[PDB]
RNA sequence: CGCACGGAGGCGAAGAACCACAGAUUUCCGAAUGAGAAUCUCUAACAAUUGCUUCGCGCAAUGAGGAACCCCGAGAACUGAAACAUCUCAGUAUCGGGAGGAACAGAAAACGCAACGUGAUGUCGUUAGUAACCGCGAGUGAACGCGAUACAGCCCAAAC
RNA sequence: GAUACAGGGUGACAACCCCGUACUGAAGACCAGUACGCUGUGCGGUAGUGCCAGAGUAGCGGGGGUUGGAUAUCCCUCGCG
RNA sequence: GCUUUACUGCAGGCUGUCGCUGAG
């Protein structure tokens, strides 16, 4: 079977879903936890320094 | 503080309620219950509620379909106001 | 004439002769049973905790912590690495095991904040210091002349920012000219060469 | 699939903004709805 | 408009409370014939209504009901 | 009568609009704290950790945010050495913890132009690419002092 | 006209058309709960007295990290003291 | 990337020693 089109075809499960917290489409509803954010995994927002350029 | 009723839901079909099924329809506060939108119409329009239905519409907002007992009709109590 | 204190002290400094010796190899094994951090109602070397800034007062907490002894409980390289930075056995950590209990003990109480520490002893395998925590909030407290300076704004998690006695040695602060260099007036502001 | 009130609502929400600019808006600014979504076309979010 | 503020402060606590379920009224009927597409509606006076329970909730609050 | 120049209608000399200060209101989720939940729901709540304690959550504290700055920990590699291992990149990137309006430091168990001398601490200029380090290769790299800025000096433990 | 010829607007190049601009004045914020002033306390000196003055410390050894720190940096860890 | 009696190191295992650690 084919790894593109035709696995394609089963993805109907839901996973990432609007957050509580921040609003955002990525609270993941399997793993009660927000990629975006850390809701579910921590109290503190999720941030990190990589996400700008190091002199920024 | 919230308000129970907001407004009634007038529309054909609600009027065919009104007129063959003795109903009122309104646009509830989607916080209430049965029996606060119940009692809520009783206070505000002085009848006797014998059922009240509810749906959350696709508005965003609440619809109760309210039966009044056969002392009232619902006609006379929609037309003043 | 000498102070009933410097009896207790003078015992201290040798902990493994005399009756000092007995009572240690007595009490630890009840350390050894206690949890983490244990708050207690006297100090155990009351001279070292009144000298330190310790007073029978309220709002002053002392606390029994127990840290492991050793290196770094560290995980080996996943990842390349040159000869010089795959080391696992030698690697110390720069922040001394007293250093670690005051903080420990103060997550434990997080309204209070670390006036001071000392230890009292050791068995094989850990290291038992007593921590000397103040309430900032506490109006006994807001009300010593010798003490109020910790209930300031500036002085909240202090022991986080090493402004210990123990943050400060252990930052190289104690000497005043040579060797100083790198140190004064923070490790940061220095490069990180301290 | 089964909604939830709150999922509910939202559905609602992004019906309604998905209506044109009224025609007296055009008139009273002297002369675009940038968020016209499709059911098709487009995805929501969740 | 039609209800200023010294009228609102020279009434009683209990002539407020009357007064503002007065308004809540005529609201609920301007936006019954509002829903039932109605037109002989005065916009000023909806919007009027809404000020003026605002008002009297104020009032309410300062003079502690 | 916001952006926004429509239509209808309304508000303003009972001085509106508008601006400043102060106050009122301020849904739900959110550190999120009665419990659970993709912003909803279920049957009185400082959840959790602590201090005091009338030992009752009675009185209090912590949590999270913030452009970067700041302090305390953990800590690479590409690269340079025309290869490469110490060295270098660099205590850099990145990670963990935390404060403030600034941090940190700070009244000598100092300095050591060795003196009949200086006199808390930061910082700026300089001292100087000097001393020192280094397959003594490539590279690395201060301080005292001096000229400035600003200046401030005190409290315990113990004796009695 | 000008203690105002900065800048902008206005149907084209504007000191004098409008806002402003010079001069004078006012308020808030910061400096700062600081300086000054004041209330209280009481500084200091001689002689005698081995009464007091911070311990796993000072210091040494083993193993590491760090530093310009070289025998002569700072720190960690185990042992001794 | 992989290999090995290539170079140099790093985990891990075995073993002596010190601390925990005491009486005859
Ligand atoms: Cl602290
Ligand atoms: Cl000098
Ligand atoms: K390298
Ligand atoms: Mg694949
Ligand atoms: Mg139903
Ligand atoms: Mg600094
Ligand atoms: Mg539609
Ligand atoms: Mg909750
Ligand atoms: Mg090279
Ligand atoms: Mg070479
Ligand atoms: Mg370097
Ligand atoms: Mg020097
Ligand atoms: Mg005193
Ligand atoms: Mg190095
Ligand atoms: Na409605
Ligand atoms: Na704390
Ligand atoms: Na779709
Ligand atoms: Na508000
Ligand atoms: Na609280
Ligand atoms: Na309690
Ligand atoms: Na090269
Ligand atoms: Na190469
Ligand atoms: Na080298
Ligand atoms: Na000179
Ligand atoms: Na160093
Ligand atoms: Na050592
Ligand atoms: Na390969």
């Amino acid at each position: 079977t084919g790894a593109g089109t035709p696995s394609q075809g089963k993805k109907n499960t839901t996973t990432h879903t609007k957050c509580r917290r921040c609003g955002e489409k990525s609270y993941h509803t399997k793993k009660k936890v927000c990629s975006s954010c850390g809701f579910g995994k921590s109290a503190k927002r999720r941030d990190y320094e990589w996400q700008s350029k190091a002199g920024e | 503080s919230w308000d129970v009723i907001k407004h009634p839901h007038v529309t054909e079909k609600a009027m065919n309620d009104m007129d063959f099924q003795n109903k009122l329809q309104f646009a509830v506060d989607d916080r209430a219950s049965k029996g606060e939108v119940a009692d809520a119409v009783e206070e505000q329009y002085d009848v006797t509620v014998e059922q009240v239905n509810t749906q959350n519409t696709m508005d965003g907002e609440k619809k109760a379909v309210v039966r009044l007992s056969e002392d009232d009709d619902a006609q006379e109590v929609a037309s003043r106001i | 004439a000498r102070s009933a204190y410097s009896y207790i002290r003078d015992a201290w400094k040798n902990p493994g002769d005399g009756q000092l010796a007995e009572l240690q190899w007595q009490r630890q094994q009840e350390w050894r049973n206690e949890g983490a951090v244990e708050r207690i109602e006297r100090p155990t070397r009351l001279d070292k905790a009144r000298s330190q800034g310790y007073k029978a007062k309220q709002g002053v907490i002392v606390a029994r912590v127990s840290v492991r002894k050793g290196s770094a409980r560290k995980r080996r390289h996943k990842a390349g690495r040159r000869s010089k930075r795959q080391g696992v056995t030698r690697i110390t950590r720069r922040k001394d095991i007293q250093r670690v209990a005051e903080e420990r003990a103060s997550r434990t109480f997080p309204n209070l904040r670390v006036l001071n520490s000392y230890s009292v002893g050791q068995d094989g395998r850990q290291k038992w210091h007593e921590v000397i925590l103040i309430d900032p909030n506490h109006p006994a407290i807001q009300n010593d002349d010798d003490l109020s300076w910790i209930c300031a704004d500036d002085q909240a998690d202090r022991v986080f920012r090493g402004l210990t006695g123990a943050g400060r040695r252990n930052r190289g602060l104690s000497g005043k000219g040579k060797g100083s260099e790198k140190t004064r007036p923070s490790l940061r502001s220095n490069g990180g060469k301290g | 699939g089964k909604k939830s009130k709150a999922t509910k609502k939202r559905l609602a929400k992004l019906d309604n903004q998905n209506s044109r600019v009224p025609a007296w808006v055009m008139l009273k600014t002297d002369r675009r709805n940038h968020k016209r979504r499709h059911w098709r076309r487009n995805d929501t979010d969740e | 408009t039609v209800l200023h503020v010294q009228e609102i402060r020279d009434m009683t606590p209990a002539e407020r409370e009357a007064e503002l379920d007065d308004l809540k009224t005529e609201l609920l009927n301007a936006r019954a014939v509002q829903a039932a597409g109605g037109a002989p509606e005065n916009p000023g006076r909806i919007k009027e209504l809404r000020k003026a329970i605002a008002r009297i909730k104020t009032i309410q609050g300062e003079e502690g009901d």
